[PDB]
């Protein structure tokens, strides 16, 4: 029947969408550590300005 | 922090040699004014040797 054939077609959609979700997101869990520095760079230059008024 | 420790020891380094030079200063003090009256007692006897009589 075309509507079994359609909503496989659907379902193999959906099934595709999380399992390339998945890939993404873990890819995205991977990128935290280089997006880190961003910020323990700015902890760097905070305390040098404290330093630097300290001294 | 370790730094920071730098820092403060080394204006506690500093704090504490300003102490010392004050300390050295009235101690050096105390010696000129005794040398003074060693000063003074040298110029006494120097008069008391124009006293013929009790240098004599």
């Amino acid at each position: 029947s075309q509507g079994i054939q359609q909503l496989l077609q659907a379902e193999k959609r959906a099934a595709e969408k999380v399992s390339e979700a998945r890939k993404r997101k873990n890819r995205r869990l991977k990128q935290a550590k280089e997006e880190a520095q961003a910020e323990i760079e700015q902890y760097r230059l905070q305390r040098e300005k404290e330093f630097k008024a300290k001294e | 922090e370790k730094k920071e420790k730098q820092i403060e020891q080394q204006k506690k380094i500093q704090m504490s040699n300003l102490m010392n030079q004050a300390r050295l200063k009235v101690l050096r003090a105390r010696d000129d004014l005794i040398t003074d009256l060693l000063n003074e007692a040298k110029q006494r006897l120097s008069k008391v040797v124009k006293d013929t009589t009790r240098y004599q």
